[PDB]
């Protein structure tokens, strides 16, 4: 449904995960 | 995982463990898709080869871990399978060819902090997300290498970047086709990691930069051991068979 995708414990606390970044990292 | 890390709690809250009821053991990695529906490889329920003919009554889906072993209390969700449908067009006799299962639960499950479902690609997220050189990531209890690291005490996480076709194709003497995808860091590349024994079915995603949203991409379905130089590991292509999760959620919610 319309809430798929985003983490109770991290997007919806607008927190961030500690490897996270080396994902957004690699698109560029 | 092989050269991964601890998971964060709720880290990856889609994460499912199959669990075989007799023995009492980890069978594969699974994904929270919906309150009902739990995806997986195909490989896990049914792989004749091995004996492996597993019914609605022979697992439970553990939603919620943290922990490979601990049952956690008011954390974990235990369900029991209403149906399990395999791909028709499934392939055990020759390469894994469309390794995909649904499980249906038979009752719906209550989401929380640590339960929550991943998306599925749409056709444009598919198109912009599934390139070379682009990282997803993969979760697991499985085995930390392929041969004092054994089994982990809770989630592993790895992040492996997506690779080009011909060098997947070059890397195995198996048969590859387009419902399938590898990933994984190339000898050169100084990096290392990889999904390994037991961490089937488990999940490949990706995090979209556009809507922040995390999409499962892939399944694991199977590699030449466990990171081993020139190998990479083979993830079922989510998005190339949508239609068959479509059409099934469809048909049998
Ligand atoms: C033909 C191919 C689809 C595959 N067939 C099968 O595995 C049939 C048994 S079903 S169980 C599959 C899962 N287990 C394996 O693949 C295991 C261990 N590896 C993994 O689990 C994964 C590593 C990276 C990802 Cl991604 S998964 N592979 C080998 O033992 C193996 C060790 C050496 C060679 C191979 C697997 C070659 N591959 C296979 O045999
Ligand atoms: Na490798």
């Amino acid at each position: 449904e319309a809430d798929c995708g985003l983490r109770p414990l991290f997007e919806k606390k607008s927190l961030e995960d500690k490897t996270e970044r080396e994902l957004l990292e690699s698109y560029i | 995982i092989v050269e991964g890390s601890d998971a964060e709690i709720g880290m990856s809250p889609w994460q499912v463990m199959l669990f075989r009821k007799s023995p009492q053991e980890l069978l594969c990695g699974a994904s929270l898709i919906s309150d009902r529906w739990v995806l997986t490889a195909a490989h896990c329920l049914l792989y004749p080869p091995w004996d492996k003919n597993f019914t609605e009554n022979d697992l439970l889906v553990r939603i919620g871990k943290h922990s490979r072993t601990r049952y956690e209390r008011n954390i974990e969700k235990i369900s029991m399978l209403e149906k399990i449908y395999i791909h028709p067009r499934y392939n055990w006799r020759e390469n894994l060819d469309r390794d995909i299962a649904l499980m249906k639960l038979k009752k719906p499950v209550a989401f929380s902090d640590y339960i929550h479902p991943v998306c599925l690609p749409d056709r444009e997220t598919a198109a912009s997300l599934l390139q070379a050189g682009y990282k997803g990531r993969v979760t697991g209890w499985g085995n930390l290498k392929e041969t004092g690291k054994g089994q982990p005490s809770v989630l592993q996480v790895v992040n492996l970047p997506i690779v080009e076709r011909p060098v997947c194709k070059d890397s195995t003497r198996i048969r590859i086709t387009d419902n399938m995808f590898c990933a994984g860091y190339k000898p050169d590349e100084g990096k290392r990691g990889d999904a390994c024994e037991g961490d089937s079915g488990g999940p490949f995603v990706m995090k979209s930069p556009f809507n922040n949203r995390w999409y499962q991409m892939g399944i694991v379905s199977w590699g030449e051991g466990c990171d081993r130089d020139g190998k990479y590991g083979f993830y079922t292509h989510v998005f190339r068979l949508k239609k068959w999760i479509q059409k099934v959620i469809d048909q049998f919610g």
